[PDB]
């Protein structure tokens, strides 16, 4: 989805504050050609458009979309590429159309847009040209997010923005139920190993597949194993066939990212409760169950890079060694011969990564502490002790060791003599707080991860995994995951229709041969075309059960449940089923932040934020205004001084509650008076009095 | 914004602040007169009873 | 009157207290400078003795000036004048 | 009235690994709190046997892989993980895994020292071919309910040494239902049924009544003690 | 508190208390023991924190409420747990917000956090003096299902004597609580108690007693429901009965009350026992969603076929050219939205009262019936995103299942929709920010400024045929304010005399006179030079008594005005209006 | 459907496709 | 298997019927192991004596009138119920109460028989307004837990004796909550609240060890197929 974007802006382009909201909005010449769903949410709406399924570029440079061509009431299969232009002159047909079975229609009245776009109904005279499909106003991965016509378009941009931020986990287990879009969506993404020749597999291994040509010759494939992104997820690829089957050009041979079976999957099926409980789902509140954590089933994989080199200065070079300035040797046991740290250390946060060491130059000390080092006897050198350590919050293991040098022949920027990579990679289990969601535009965080007892559970006594909370229902408008929380029952529990004598009027027409359902299956429903509501009903009447006679669910896909901590049932059945679910990337030592005291500016005295820096928080404006309308003006006075600017002020309440005496009164900010010196570098005589 | 004739003209005119405003005593850092920082409630003898203190 | 038992922070109510005090802000300033005697106090109680006293009400085990100063607020045991 | 007799409690066995337990006669609405009571103290509060820690020649770390075999190493983490074993003393001692050629990793193929068994030994762990070794060390400990990793570093193991969460459950599924006669004459009395399913390592016999020597221990202040 | 986060924080006064006790020779120790984060310093850390405050903000800062202040404690990992009720206040939702961290040093700071700051006392709105820590969905559902009213119960009061007794009483409230643990008795059935601790209402207690109906330790009979009983258990002993379905502005009002006559403690007290029962029956109220909920209306088809005719007919006289675009455009636009007017009322009104999904909006907790219409039923008519509405019309739901075209055609109003939303929330803060700049010397001076110019109140007029009508608006107009004039009577006295607070008893007492003419000290009168005095303002939103002489009450007005205007909608009638 | 290796998945589909999808990377 | 620390229990003295319990650590999640079972045990294991059935002459048929007082029939059935009576004897005991004239009739002014006592005699009764001769038939008998009224096995041919709601247990309201402190020294264990109302007829102390001894009594049944089990231990005292 970052390609096939269509992006407004830019150098030959509008500029964004100065481009007016009326190109942003859509025209119904976009029809067909851009989806208008898919946009960020933020400063960019109208801004970023994308490219729908069959759309496809004119040499001139224009979009072209070909259209079925009607002659007299029998449908060809002309495929005619067409442009919005002469689609103005022209007939433009209905998709789900009474059609019967050579390209005639049922029904003489058939719905029709002008070039205004207006939309009329029209007798069946003037029709030329018919639409090719369903879904052609939708985008791919829009194409991916099951019924969408029965949710808001608003959530669906929502939740159809927030599919690409998913995360691969380890497992990779299919999605129960989706539609004609994955199958066909991975094998053009180019990240899973598509069979180029066809022949028969030789021999494979856990990292390269021989494969044997039918025609002489062979091939290795080499496959990726434990790559870093750009984002520090994993790249592992891995092969899914034997050493000797017969393969033919095309085909999947092994897969890499969350792709499994040929297809994408972001997550797994699970099994979820939709009562209001305790407050833990308050107000789109997200709870747990403790099987998953302890089964490992959301382990996430996160490699992040560290990299420093070796320079030259003015005084002379910079030095990685393993001889160090005072320190333990605790710390050094673990170092290699030659500074670096060596394969498969596990750190902890202020460990040394490189040893680094540059020189001081010539300086004099203190006369009390050269005493103190012919007390000690040991004078140090006359070098600097500034080397790499690690970042804080952050643990694992190093994999990899990347190294360069200037003398050894490697091209690097000058200046530099060494340089140095270092790989941490580390599995992080799930914890509270992250970023969930559901494919419909429901999201929210964790709040409490559960044992194992507490929990709802069936007469079978089968624990639940996940409840949602009621009230996300109606004014959200969302209620595609009951829908899929109906059919994913179905699929879990299977069917197999008892309609040995006539077929109900549901399933009437829908197709054939599906009356059947071995569970654990897998099925899908397309964008427009998928089910119907009555059919939907009509499957929840064949509830294969688990061991025994046992309708777990009824007629109403409700279930009876105990209370999983003081031990009743409920009074009232409750809707239940199953789910699939997403995990996102928005980790709890990402937005962490905290700072005693650190760094500071060169330019101000106020504290910086940066990456490697610990941040500090941006106080602003209304706050200051509220502030003042509580009127606690000795806080006010203790942020704006104490903590922003005055640098003389810090070493005297710091050492004050070093030596926990009272507070000092908060001088002249002296950032103030600055300002006066700029005054009275403009011909003003300025003076207080 | 246009803050250089906003300032000239009043060098010419030469006049000062009465420190009445408290955005401005915000801009000084020094305490504002309001909410806590008028003198009545700035000012405050702060001493025990004699009797209390005759417990010691 | 008879309300509940109060917990730490909200320990003791300000319903009597605000009875003491015409505004909120000279309450605040009153504690503020007698917490101030406090912690000149402890740092004088160390080394040798002044003519600062105290504190009129027992402490707890481990426990902060500040509320020290509010319990003695509470025992109603001192004075003060405007500015 | 006070009605005076006491209950009582027989089994039937539905298979080797699951069984009913029956209870009768019970106070009015009752059983339920006892219900889960013993099923939350069984998903909980039994203890067990688990493997800990690894050690492969070939690797120094988690992440990369064993030429000739065909899997990854965390593939097979996560299989293990799903292993069975019991152990007879309490003390961690050490396994042994050693293959050569072309073939599946099945459970069964493994030395035990004398003391522990597996209760599926034909279960898939990998597979390798002509060109590719197997040698594995196996660190099983004894304990009770959920652990997650302990650290290496705080530790004082190797370099090759693994650690991954173990868990002590003997337990897959607890469930069970009542049966209320509540006669309309108010001599009230129901019933209770009971069915819970180990995964074959030790009978319902066994963390049924052991579980219930934890109650009768953890009721103990909750008698005249006091 | 996270605990990480905390003791990063907290360095400097863990690394002073831990070398104090001698776990440490110096600083350097204390330090390099801090970031070795070694085991000893966690039951130092719970000694450091206890007794003293912390600061918490969420961007962006519309009104003052934003930041409060609390004592923190410990939490296991890396999420900060939170108090609900602060969310209104904040305008929070758990999506993944962010919130900010600030902490004072100076006792002095520490003193205006844990006096003023304190989110205890911050409880009323400073602009109307409606609460904001009033519970709202998940309680008002908790409440409304465990005080509705449903006859035909298990158990239910009887009578039909006889052959047997009435058979509905029961002497103390614990044994209805055994009675309903069994089976036999049901929760929500009229039922006959005596209540020998709590208050009945002023008729009951009034002909029962007269001088005063303390209710310590006796008794009088009354027919309620077990869930309304253990409702006013959570109340005040000193607080009467109330016996009513609990409506949001029902318990708006008893938040009302209680905040108007009793001390600030109680209040906080009593409602997170309200937060706890009503999570505790919001679990067994059962509410569900199926897809059976979301019922079909029967008859809806000859509605649409009605105006189909209709609109057939109109649409085939634009087609003769007997009338013009415009004009059979707006008849499409009143004709559908007549079919709407009906398929709406038709649709409420095939619902039982039982339905989950209806007993949201019964109760008032979020959104209304147009959103079920939209839900079950009809969308209608949508906009351009010129802004004129569009003739197709809207005629499936989203439980019927869309076409393409009407979902279409709905992108329009749903992307023209979010545009707007951070046109509001940004343009807000600029208007709402020059009132903060010309306001910002406007405080409180003196006490008393004693003129005696002052402004009328409207205060429910006439209407003779019934003599006196009610002003819907007092409520922003004639409370918090302070007589300069006497109110005097048809001929008699002076009823009420110069200088009260003008509350509810006064509306009262000038109700019982029948006048509707009063003047009114006000701002606008005041004759001092700088700043207003406190007579001439009044009772301030915050203690609900008459305002300090700290106070510059301009700032609290510029966030009170600037602080909606998102929800503004919709010559013009709109906020840059 | 056109693909060697699938795996069966069962569709709703009452319709049919005479034209396939075009490879993606074409733009 | 051993728990390595060790629970202790110990009581709060508020009035005189109003015991308060607290029991520290307990390791997740244990709170709830107890709190509704101890709840439920106090509640229906401990046998009770209360007001089985009761006849007054003279209220026949008009099952609402008792004349020479101001009392209706309804209000004696209701006041009749808060009795405490305590007794040994495994029969429906008959009892009567009777007195002439006006007066104001207390619970101590009815003859006991022998192996009953009342506990509390100095209860208020009934009123007598002048002249109404009061003669009342009255039955305990023994038993546990609260009984819904049976309707008695006569189906109309009972003489006019009432039978009524028996609350046998002396107990009367048990709530509680948890809570889980020191989160990290404990390592996230956790902190019981109890709360126990009670009649006057014992010490809810004395009920509580003989309540949650019959609990260890109970589950004895569990303790009887494996003495060399593995259970986990707390230790000695
Ligand atoms: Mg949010
Ligand atoms: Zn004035």
């Amino acid at each position: 989805t970052h390609k096939r974007r269509l992006s407004a802006l830019g150098p030959g382009g509008l500029s964004r504050e100065r481009a007016g909201l009326e190109v942003r909005d859509v025209h119904p010449s976009h029809y067909g050609r851009m989806c208008p769903i898919e946009t960020p949410e933020g400063p960019n709406i109208g801004l970023i458009g994308s490219l729908s399924v069959y759309a496809r570029v004119n040499p001139f440079g224009f979009i072209e979309t070909p259209y079925r061509k009607v002659v007299d009431g029998v449908v060809s299969d002309e495929i005619v590429y067409l442009t919005a232009d002469e689609e103005d002159r022209h007939v433009v047909a209905q998709a789900n159309s009474p059609i019967d079975a050579d390209g005639r229609f049922v029904e003489p009245r058939v719905l029709v847009r002008r070039k205004a776009g207006e939309v009329e109904y029209v007798p069946s005279s003037e029709v030329d040209y018919m639409d090719v499909s369903p879904r052609q106003m939708v985008s791919v991965a829009t194409a991916m997010i099951p019924f969408l016509e029965h949710d808001d378009a608003n959530r669906a941009l929502m939740g159809a923005n927030m599919q690409r931020q998913a995360v691969p986990l380890v497992r990779s287990e299919a999605p129960l139920v989706g539609t004609g879009m994955e199958l066909r969506a991975a094998i053009d993404a180019g990240d899973v190993v598509v069979a180029e020749e066809s022949g028969v597999i030789e021999e494979v291994s856990a990292d390269y597949i021989t494969v044997m040509h039918d025609n002489g010759t062979r091939r290795t494939y080499r496959m990726r194993k434990f790559a870093r992104s750009n984002h520090g997820t994993c790249a592992n690829q891995c092969p899914i066939v034997d050493a000797g089957d017969r393969v033919e050009a095309g085909q999947v041979i092994a897969d890499g990212p969350c792709t499994d079976d040929g297809e994408m999957a972001l997550g797994k099926n699970l099994l979820v409760a939709i009562m209001p409980w305790e407050g833990h789902n308050y107000e789109d509140a997200i709870i747990l169950s403790n099987r998953l954590v302890e089964e490992d089933v959301l382990t996430s994989i996160h490699i992040e890079e560290h990299e420093i080199d070796a320079r030259d200065t003015k005084l002379g070079a910079e030095e990685i060694t393993r001889d160090i300035p005072n320190i333990s040797d605790e710390v050094l046991a673990d170092l290699d011969e030659r500074g670096i740290v060596r394969i498969g250390a596990e750190v902890r946060d202020g460990d040394i990564l490189v040893g680094k060491v540059t020189p001081k130059g010539e300086t004099e000390l203190t006369p009390e502490e050269r005493l103190l080092r012919a007390i000690f006897g040991e004078k140090a050198r006359e070098v600097r002790d500034t080397s790499l350590k690690v970042p804080h919050g952050e643990s694992g293991k190093v994999i990899g060791i990347r190294v360069f040098s200037r003398e050894d022949e490697d091209e690097l920027p000058a200046g530099v003599n060494e340089l140095v990579r270092v790989y941490v990679a580390q599995k992080r289990k799930i914890s509270d707080g992250d970023k969930l969601a559901g494919r419909h535009g429901n999201k929210g965080v964790i709040g409490k991860i559960l044992p194992v007892e507490d929990m709802p559970f069936l007469a079978d006594g089968t624990p639940v995994d996940i409840i949602l909370n009621t009230h996300g229902v109606p004014r959200r408008m969302n209620i595609g995951q009951i829908l899929e929380t109906h059919l994913g029952w179905c699929a879990h529990s299977g069917w197999k229709v008892d309609a040995a004598k006539g077929v109900p009027d549901w399933a009437a027409r829908l197709p054939d041969e599906l009356l059947e359902a071995q569970p654990n299956a897998i099925v899908s429903t397309p964008v427009f075309d998928g089910a119907q509501e009555a059919e939907l009903q009509g499957l929840l009447s064949c509830t294969l059960p688990n061991r025994d006679g046992d309708v777990l669910v009824d007629a109403d896909g409700k279930a009876m449940l105990f209370d999983g901590r003081s031990g009743e049932p409920f009074p009232y059945p409750v809707t239940v089923g199953y789910m699939y679910i997403m995990k996102l990337h928005h980790l709890v030592d990402d937005k962490i932040h905290a700072r005693s005291t650190g760094p500071y500016s060169m330019i101000t005295q106020q504290p910086l934020g940066g990456k490697a820096q610990f941040g500090g928080q941006r106080f602003g404006e209304m706050e200051c205004w509220a502030m003042q309308a509580y009127g606690a003006a000795y806080t006010l006075q203790e942020l704006l001084t104490i903590k922003s600017d005055d640098t003389v002020g810090r070493v005297k309440v710091y050492e004050a509650i070093v030596k926990g005496e009272n507070i000092p009164e908060p001088g002249i900010p002296e950032s103030f008076k600055v300002l006066l010196k700029e005054l009275q570098s403009l011909c003003l005589n300025v003076e207080v009095l | 914004q246009e803050t250089t004739r906003v300032l000239t003209d009043a060098a010419i005119n030469c006049r000062s602040d009465k420190l009445n405003g408290l955005k401005e005593n915000v801009i000084i850092g020094k305490l504002i007169p309001a909410g806590t920082g008028i003198n009545r409630y700035r000012n405050i003898a702060v001493q025990p009873t004699e009797e209390a203190r005759a417990a010691a | 009157g008879g309300y509940d038992t109060p917990l730490g922070i909200t320990n003791p109510p300000i319903d009597e207290l605000l009875d003491r005090v015409s505004s909120k802000y000279a309450l605040v300033i009153y504690a503020a400078k007698r917490a101030r005697q406090i912690n000149d106090y402890y740092n004088q109680l160390g080394e040798g003795i002044l003519e600062y006293v105290g504190p009129l009400v027992e402490p707890g085990l481990q426990e902060k000036p500040l509320s020290i100063a509010l319990r003695e607020i509470h025992a109603d045991l001192l004075e003060h004048t405007e500015g | 009235m006070l009605i005076s007799q006491r209950p009582t409690l027989s089994e039937d066995v539905l298979t080797d690994n699951r069984s009913q337990f029956v209870i009768e006669p019970l106070e009015p609405g009752f059983g339920y709190t006892l219900g889960n009571s013993l099923r939350r103290t069984l998903l909980s509060s039994i203890p067990g046997a688990a493997v800990t820690s690894i050690r492969i020649d070939g690797v120094l770390h988690e992440f990369t892989t064993v030429p000739g075999v065909k899997e990854d190493v965390t593939e097979i983490i996560l299989n293990l993980k799903s292993l069975v074993v019991s152990s007879e003393e309490d003390e961690p001692v050490t396994m042994y895994l050693r293959k050569q050629g072309p073939g599946e990793v099945t459970a069964g193929d493994i030395v035990p020292p004398a003391g522990v068994t597996v209760h599926n030994p034909g279960m898939h762990i990998a597979t390798l071919n002509d060109k590719g070794k197997l040698e594995v060390e196996l660190v099983v400990e004894r304990g009770r309910g959920y652990v997650p990793a302990v650290q290496n570093r705080a530790s004082g193991a190797e370099i090759g040494r693994i650690p991954v969460d173990s868990i002590y459950s003997p337990v897959l599924k607890v469930t069970y239902k009542v049966d209320a006669t509540r006669v309309e004459q108010r001599t009230d009395f129901d019933k209770l049924i009971l069915d819970v399913e180990t995964k074959n390592s030790i009978s319902p016999r066994d963390a049924l009544a052991s579980a219930g020597k934890t109650l009768v221990e953890l009721f103990g202040l909750a008698r005249e003690l006091n | 508190l996270p605990k990480l986060m905390a003791l990063e924080l907290f360095k400097p006064f863990v690394m002073k208390r831990l070398v104090d006790l001698n776990h440490a020779q110096n600083i350097k120790s204390a330090k390099r023991m801090v970031e070795r984060q070694r085991p000893q310093v966690w039951d130092v850390l719970e000694e450091v924190i206890a007794e003293h405050p912390v600061l918490l903000n969420r961007a962006p800062t519309l009104h003052r409420l934003g930041i409060q202040a609390f004592e923190p404690m410990l939490v296991e990992g890396k999420a900060i747990q939170l108090h609900p009720l602060v969310c209104e206040a904040f305008n929070a939702d758990f999506d993944g917000d962010q919130m900010a961290v600030h902490l004072p040093l100076s006792a002095e700071a520490q003193a205006e956090a844990r006096i003023l700051m304190l989110s205890s006392n911050n409880i009323l709105s400073p602009a109307s003096g409606r609460p904001l820590a009033m519970p709202r969905l998940d309680m008002v559902t908790g409440l409304y299902y465990l005080t509705t009213e449903v006859p035909g119960d298990t158990g239910e009061y009887q009578p039909a004597s006889g052959d047997h007794p009435e058979t509905g009483v029961y002497s103390s409230p614990a044994e209805a609580i055994m009675a309903a643990d069994r089976g036999v008795l049901s929760v929500r059935a009229k039922i006959k108690v005596r209540l020998t601790q709590l208050r009945p209402p002023v008729e009951i207690e009034a002909e029962l007693f007269g001088h005063s109906g303390w209710q310590p330790g006796d008794a009088w009979m009354a027919e309620t429901t077990l869930g309304r009983v253990m409702f006013n258990e959570l109340l005040p002993l000193g607080y009467p009965f109330v016996n009513k379905q609990m409506h949001k502005k029902v318990q708006a009002a008893i938040i009302n009350d209680l905040a108007e006559r009793y001390p600030m403690i109680v209040v906080a007290q009593t409602v997170d026992k309200l937060k706890d029962a009503g999570f505790y029956w919001a679990t067994r109220s059962g509410v569900t969603v199926s897809m059976a909920d979301v019922l079909v209306p029967p008859r809806k088809k000859e509605i649409l076929d009605h105006y189909e005719e209709r609109a057939d007919k109109v649409e085939k006289q634009f087609q003769r050219g007997a009338l013009n675009h415009d004009e059979r455009n707006e008849a499409l636009v009143e004709i559908w939205k007549e079919a709407t007017d009906e398929v709406g009322q038709a649709l409420r009104e095939h619902y039982p009262d039982d339905n989950p999904i209806i007993t949201i909006v019964d109760s008032g907790a979020t959104g209304n019936f147009t959103q079920t219409r939209t839900l079950a039923g009809m969308k209608g008519l949508v906009t351009n995103p010129k802004g004129e509405f569009i003739p197709r019309p809207v005629k499936s739901s989203f439980r019927e299942g869309l076409t393409v075209l009407e979902y279409f055609i709905n992108t329009h109003g749903a992307r023209k929709g979010l545009a707007d939303t951070a046109l509001r929330t940004a343009d807000s803060g600029y208007l709402t920010r020059r009132l903060v700049d010309v306001s910002q010397d406007v405080i409180v001076r003196e006490h008393d400024c004693q003129t005696e110019r002052g402004i009328v109140v409207e205060l429910a007029e006439r209407a003779p045929d019934g003599t006196l009508i009610r002003d819907p608006y007092i409520e922003t107009s004639a409370y918090a304010r302070t007589l300069g004039t006497d109110a005097v009577d048809e001929a008699g006295n002076v009823i009420v005399e110069r200088g009260q607070d003008l509350g509810d008893p006064e509306i009262d007492a000038l109700l019982a006179a029948g006048i509707t003419q009063v003047k009114v000290r006000s701002v606008l009168t005041c004759a001092t030079s700088t700043g207003v005095c406190a007579t001439c303002y009044g009772r301030s939103m915050a203690t609900g008594k008459l305002v300090d002489i700290g106070e510059a009450v301009g700032i609290v007005a510029a966030q009170s005005i600037g602080e909606p205007g998102t929800q503004l909608t919709m010559i013009t009638g709109g906020l840059p209006r | 459907n056109s693909v060697p290796g699938a795996p069966n998945r069962v569709s709703f589909a009452k319709l049919r496709e005479p034209l396939e999808v075009p490879g993606l990377l074409d733009v």
